[PDB]
């Protein structure tokens, strides 16, 4: 469960909560939707109705699924039910979006790419090394503590100066 | 009271799901009512998913329509 907090705070009815997960996971589903509709606004009106749709499923989200695979679920029943209702219209790699996304959001998109993985190249090795062993070895911050002898705390200030480096290169693209 | 940069901090011990309880309920709140902490979570998400090679859409947003639609609802049931 890679929402673990939000997700336990959403269970005891906090909306704020919900807001966070929709706004990590809104191009994921976005660009699910538009592999089945292939219309930039049709793939919006789905995605907000599918992240609705989960919102009011939400009594039946006992946690015993990630967040995610639940969220994704729903997205794909939203997309299918409203396919078959509409009828004909009066998904490999990235053909879908490559047709249907703005030509500038795609040169931004590698803009920020490239900035992104700059501004790693550039890190101090103390927070290149915490910000990796969290994000691509899936350690604890205890865990990560550990392999780099420093204190708890330590480390969840790397991993923030780390992400807070990388947001000031991105911040004037956004 | 928390500054800016605690509460962005905050985040990034969210983010991993390594936040204290109290600090989780304090960002949550500011969130809710602050559009530039909302933002730099989204900056945060979409720069790990960036990272790992992810569905990137920038600058694209339906979370605002999103949380607009569910002010008129109901909280979310508890558990
Ligand atoms: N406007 C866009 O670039 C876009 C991409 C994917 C889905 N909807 C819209």
């Amino acid at each position: 469960e890679q929402d673990q907090q939000l997700v336990e705070r959403v269970q005891r009815g906090d909306k704020r909560a919900f807001d966070l997960l929709v706004l990590k996971y809104q191009h994921k589903i976005l660009g699910l939707i538009v592999r089945f509709v292939h219309d930039a606004q049709e793939a919006q009106d789905v995605a907000q109705e599918a992240f609705i749709k989960a919102y009011r499923a939400l009594g039946n989200f006992r946690g015993d699924s990630a967040f995610y695979t639940w969220l994704y679920r729903i997205a794909i029943n939203t997309a299918k039910n409203h396919l078959v209702a509409r009828g004909r219209r009066p998904f490999e790699g990235d053909h879908a979006l490559k047709d249907i996304e703005s030509p500038e959001r795609a040169m931004l998109r590698d803009e920020i790419e490239a900035t992104v993985h700059q501004t790693i190249q550039q890190l101090p090795e103390d927070l290149r090394t915490a910000l990796t062993l969290r994000e691509f070895e899936g350690l604890s911050y205890e865990d990560i503590a550990t392999v780099m002898q420093c204190p708890v705390g330590t480390v969840r200030s790397r991993i923030f100066r780390a992400r807070e480096a990388i947001d000031k290169a991105l911040q004037p693209l956004l | 009271m928390m500054s800016r940069e605690a509460l962005q901090e905050t985040l990034s011990a969210v983010m991993d799901n390594e936040a204290d309880e109290l600090e989780l309920r304090r960002v949550l709140a500011a969130c809710g009512e602050d559009a530039e902490l909302r933002s730099t979570w989204s900056r945060y998400q979409l720069a790990r998913s960036v990272m790992h090679r992810e569905p990137t859409l920038p600058k694209l947003d339906i979370a605002a329509a999103v949380s607009a639609a569910l002010a008129d609802e109901a909280a979310p049931p508890k558990a």
